[PDB]
DNA sequence: AGATTCTACCAAAAGTGTATTTGGAAACTGCTCCATCAAAAGGCATGTTCAGCTGAATTCAGCTGAACATGCCTTTTGATGGAGCAGTTTCCAAATACACTTTTGGTAGAATCT
DNA sequence: AGATTCTACCAAAAGTGTATTTGGAAACTGCTCCATCAAAAGGCATGTTCAGCTGAATTCAGCTGAACATGCCTTTTGATGGAGCAGTTTCCAAATACACTTTTGGTAGAATCT
């Protein structure tokens, strides 16, 4: 027997996906490509993070993701800053910046 | 010396929130008015944390009660489970 | 009577009818008289300094007789110009390139004398390959500045529409063969024309042009795939073509060995998009994506500039990132 | 009792994207609670989707739909071809 | 039996097989030692594709031959 | 005796804090005023020690948002210190108070 | 010739419209505007009336709610008109550009 | 079905009196002069969210027609709920 | 025999909503005195923004309720405009309220 | 097809309160989206509940505690007392 | 200190196989209501004139906040009994499932009210 | 003109009546991890001094409101073709429903690694 995920070329759990969305109480029925179809769009958007994060933590000479460094790569994204424009990344802190206006007279 | 509660969130604690803010100066003012918001800002979100830990039959307040509060209050916090 | 504007070059002359054909309330024949007359005088000095006599500069679009003074001194010029010529003054070459100013009013007539009703060409159902999108003289100069087109090159305009980004670099610039196909009825039409129209004008003004034709056929035909591989200059407008589109599109591309460019109206793949190949959908792997250039020339409904992209392959950063993991 | 997270297959994508990056537990917490995040907006807009057009079955399209409500431009884009490329390999296999 | 598998880069990696071997058994070494996917990988000789499952002498592959590994991209 | 000008400090402190993350307010008095709040609602109640940093990430994430608010609304009336009315206009048009 | 000093019927006018319900856009102009917005999203598509006037409740509610929060902006700065700046400071502090 | 003009530059249907009727309802006593064209801005943004959102509802359920309900729901999904037309 | 509306006391259909309560997918199962409580909820909910809607419409001279009186007795009522905080009631206007620093004179 | 609405209960409850007064029917149009908004906020708050503590049943005691999630102060105090009522009625009655 | 590697345990899942059940697509079509053309006209939009008074600039002094040095009390950290959060077992009140029987909210059409 | 007033039709509801199933309250209990205490530890409170910010007072160029003349285009009233929404019946491709075999992710403990 071959996996779901494996089938679908998928690192995500097809089976889960599908099991969370008959149990989520979302519709009576839940056909066979949505499960497949949502868990590559949570691998993607995942991927994309990670992809992002990774590239913070570089930047900071880090070889190790921690909350900081999704918190740059969602706040300078500016797809991912809307997606997640409602939510807070715990230990994220802010992205530098100090309204001009502030800077002294050089 | 004694001490009530929300003041134990001192002038200096407000004042670096303001720094990472961003915020160069401050009104004397603006301290009792952070707590007052402050408090608020509990009041709304503890008050549906208890009301899960209640409705689950508990004591105790759960981090996820916390977080599903914060989520139907519109400020959904990462981090914590859920 | 008629208006002929006589060949600077004695070589098949300008023909405008009576009475006079008008397009639209922003061209008619005369506007195009007086350009083009306006561009000869500037090209050869000695007619210029004629067309100054037996004309009080009092000429004007909407009469015929006010025309009918401007066309005769000119053609007396011409005249004068062939037998100052004839003698020991040397002539004008034939191997000229027109300049930007000239060019861009040599394909704005080319389209009035054939496109003689732009509503028909308007005519479109979106996501499809029949979007007529919004494509300026400019866009095509952006084209022509920033990557150079050699005889070692072919290029080929993948839904051309009126075909006027291949006839503008045929006229400034020249490879093997230059091909413009497009699928839609009622552009392809105009397009044959327009070939026409383009090659009677070159000659006229005595500029050499490069070899073009404009097809009537589909460019997404089975056909194409193998043609695609051998032509390293692809120019594909994809306004609002569709991602299904996008993607037969993104297979086809693949067939391309390295040194290809391809201009298109969005990143197959990002410009910041990092290498290994993971992707199931983009061909942009092997291959950098670079934005060219804004549009003013273009601007959508949005108001704000139509971006570009120029993607180059180079598959040698896709097998360098293999390489890296055999080392040390 | 069991407690199930996204964190093992978090992991898998980041080794293919960074293959020689780590991640914290908080930074992974963080990645569960997005992916869980995530599900249940595209899972409930789906419901949705289904509930107004009175159809009890959410398939592969109520979920395409409700990526395309719910994430910003590029994004969707992406997540719509990552999506059906995975239901057509998928679909494909005996 | 020896052969180099060239890419376009104009490196080529020494591959030491039999002509007994498969292709997929060739691109499994490839994968090994530079981390390449088989179905990505298109190997190419003398304008013919090399079809998985072929034994190496089918193609008239022999020693110190050039193979030419051409990718595309696919998934799907 | 050395001596930065006012301003100065301020100005280093907000480039030090933007850069880190650790928690700003200090973690008992927090806890203390977690507590008392809740007490209100229900009495004897214990809380699991996530739960108050979950509200401590949260509480401090929305007033470090509202003081770059506050400091727009402060800058729109050309002025550069922060002032209650700051906070009451950013919180009015966020909708708190509206 | 009689002459009510600039502000007065400003005044009235805000008396007037504030006591009323009805639409202040006029209303083929506004559904020329949703059927143009709408064809550039996507050909060929009709809208049954309610829909156009379910568009048009909601734009006008969303605007005169706009117009409130960038009034009380102008008002901060210490003006009686609203500008440019006003309405940008007004949508950033709502999070419609934050 | 022969020809259907062109629709272009109706956002300058919303006439500047309109503008200052919907700022004297939002309680508005004086408006500078660049506030008209600041105002279509954010109308057509407004607009162009709501409409997508609706017209991706009308699309999914295969209709040719948006529906006051696939307005509704548009609004809904934004936070703007509106009462009054069935939803 | 009695609807479960008579048995609770209830105008608002107890049947009805029980049957929107299964049909909207919000839980595998729904106990009996669910709906009970929900028709109660929204039927007291109801009672309360047409006694105020009512008083607006007699305070307008009205006798009959119209959207602008639903607007008016929901934003004048502190927790009826927070709980409708995010709701735009159809051709409801808004209330009169012009800032102070706008009025003419001083004092 | 038929199409249901609150519209005769909400009639009945407008004659209980103000026996002489009347509807519109935009008024009447905005009554029944309220009742809709409001069944659906306790009724999807319900749902959560239940899913949040594994409950597969929503018993008066979930509508209860979104009533108190959802509605404001004195709002959620009478709501309270008039389902808990409406319960203890409905139950003895049988 | 916290992330990684490894061995061992297993209920929970997830995948495969079998048979029944069913949602909703295509097919055909009734019928609402959407797009569109017509004609008339007055409610308003447009464009201009004129000057009231607002916003923007400039100047300046009182005084509030920032910077800082001085000193201790509240917080942080690490260690330890139990308050209950959970895992397990038992058991029935109460919730599906299913067949009738009866009641009722819509609603199509015409008529008079308010 | 829009609303509340009746007549008749009724399928879709809603309700009444047995059989069968089971979710989760209830009781007991083990294992966390929470509350609390002691002490090692790292800010905060407070008064002094003055830099420079806020806001008051003053001035005026010219924007923007008020009033007006003119007439365009929205609004209103109607009609009509027909696009297409939505009702009805047929009927399979795909989903639910077990039952059974296999694999797998999560948990617990031990110990090394970064
Ligand atoms: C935006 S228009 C091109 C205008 C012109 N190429 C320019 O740059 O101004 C795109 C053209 O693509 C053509 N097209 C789309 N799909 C096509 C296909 N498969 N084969 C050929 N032409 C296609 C359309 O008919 C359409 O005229």
């Amino acid at each position: 027997a071959k996996t779901r995920s494996s089938r679908a070329g998928l690192q995500f759990p097809v089976g889960r996906v599908h099991r969370l969305l008959r149990k989520g109480n979302y519709a009576e029925r839940v056909g066979a490509g949505a499960p497949v179809y949502l868990a590559a769009v949570l691998e993607y958007l995942t991927a994309e993070i990670l992809e992002l994060a990774g590239n913070a933590a570089r930047d900071n000479k880090k070889t190790r993701i921690i909350p900081r460094h999704l918190q740059l790569a969602v706040r300078n994204d500016e797809e991912l800053n809307k997606l997640l424009g409602r939510v807070t990344i715990a230990q994220g802190g802010v992205l530098p910046n100090i309204q001009s206006v502030l800077l002294p007279k050089k | 010396v004694l001490r009530d509660n929300i003041q134990g969130i001192t002038k200096p604690a407000i004042r670096r929130l303001a720094r990472r803010g961003g915020v160069k100066r401050i009104s004397g003012l603006i301290y009792e008015e952070t707590r007052g918001v402050l408090k608020v800002f509990l009041e709304n979100v503890i008050r549906d944390a208890v009301t899960y830990t209640e409705h689950a039959k508990r004591k105790t307040v759960t981090a996820m009660d916390v977080v599903y509060a914060l989520k139907r209050q519109g400020r959904t916090l990462y981090g914590f489970g859920g | 009577l008629e208006l002929r504007l006589k060949s600077p070059v004695g070589a098949e002359p300008a023909v405008y009818p009576w009475p006079l054909p008008v397009y639209d309330k922003h061209h008619d024949a005369a506007h195009e008289i007086i350009e083009t007359i306006r561009w000869v005088c500037e090209e050869i000095p000695d007619l210029k300094l004629a067309m100054e006599n037996y004309v009080l500069i009092d000429y004007d679009t909407k009469s015929f007789e006010s025309m009918q003074r401007l066309c005769d001194k000119y053609n007396r010029a011409i005249d004068s110009i062939h037998q100052l010529w004839k003698g020991t003054t040397q002539p004008m070459k034939l191997n000229t390139r027109p300049s930007t100013g000239l060019l861009r009013h040599i394909l704005q007539q080319v389209y009035n004398h054939s496109v003689t009703d732009p509503e028909k060409l308007n005519n479109y159902e979106p996501f499809s390959p029949e979007v007529y999108g919004e494509t300026s003289f400019d866009l095509v100069a952006q084209m022509i500045d920033e990557i150079k087109m050699t005889d070692d090159d072919l290029f080929v305009d993948l839904g051309s529409g009126v075909g006027q980004v291949v006839l503008q670099v045929a006229a400034a610039t020249n490879c093997k063969h230059h091909y413009g196909v497009e699928k839609a009825d009622i552009p392809a039409k105009y397009a044959e024309t327009m070939d026409r129209e383009f090659r009677k004008w070159m000659k006229w003004y005595g500029k050499k042009h490069a070899e073009y034709t404009l097809e009537r056929g589909d460019f997404l035909s089975e056909e194409w795939r193998e043609r695609i591989a051998n032509t390293s200059v692809i120019f594909v407008n994809n306004f609002a073509f569709g991602p299904e589109v996008d993607h037969q599109l993104k297979e086809r591309f693949a067939n391309m060995k390295e040194g290809g460019r391809i201009v298109s109206s969005k990143p197959f793949a990002p410009l910041n998009f990092r290498i290994n190949s993971r992707n199931l959908s983009d061909i942009g792997t092997i291959m950098r994506v670079v934005e060219l250039s804004p549009l003013k020339g273009s601007v959508s409904w949005t108001g704000k500039p139509v971006s570009y992209y120029l993607h180059t392959i180079d598959r040698t950063i896709l097998e360098n990132y293999f390489s890296s993991l055999k080392n040390p | 009792t069991r407690k199930e997270s996204y964190a093992i297959y978090v992991y898998k994508v980041l080794k293919q994207v960074h293959p020689d990056t780590g991640i914290s537990s908080k930074a992974m917490s963080i990645m569960n609670s997005f992916v869980n995040d995530v599900f249940e907006r595209i899972a409930g807009e789906a419901s949705r989707l289904a509930h107004y057009n009175k159809r009890s079955t959410i398939t592969s399209r109520e979920i395409q739909t409700a990526v395309r409500l719910l994430l910003p431009g590029e994004l969707a884009k992406h997540a719509v071809s990552e999506g059906t490329k995975a239901v057509t390999k998928y679909t494909s296999a005996k | 039996m020896q052969i180099f598998v060239k890419t376009l880069t104009g490196k080529t990696i020494t591959l030491e097989v039999e002509p007994s071997d498969t292709i997929e058994n060739v691109k499994a070494k490839i994968q090994d030692k530079e981390g390449i996917p088989p179905d990505q990988q298109r190997l190419i000789f003398a304008g013919k594709q090399l079809e998985d499952g072929r034994t190496l002498s089918d193609y008239n592959i022999q020693k110190e031959s050039t193979l030419h590994l051409v990718l595309r991209l696919r998934g799907g | 005796p050395h001596r930065y000008r006012p301003g100065t400090v301020a100005l280093r402190e907000i480039r030090r804090y933007q850069k880190s993350t650790e928690l700003l307010i200090r973690k008992l008095p927090f806890q203390r005023l977690v507590r008392e709040i809740a007490q209100d609602f229900k009495t004897d109640l214990r809380f699991q020690s996530s739960a108050v940093m979950a509200l401590q990430e949260a509480s401090e994430a929305y007033l470090v948002g509202l003081f770059e608010d506050t400091n727009l609304c402060a800058i729109h009336a050309k002025r550069v210190t922060i002032m209650p009315k700051d906070i009451q206009l950013a919180r009015r048009i966020r909708g708190e108070r509206a």
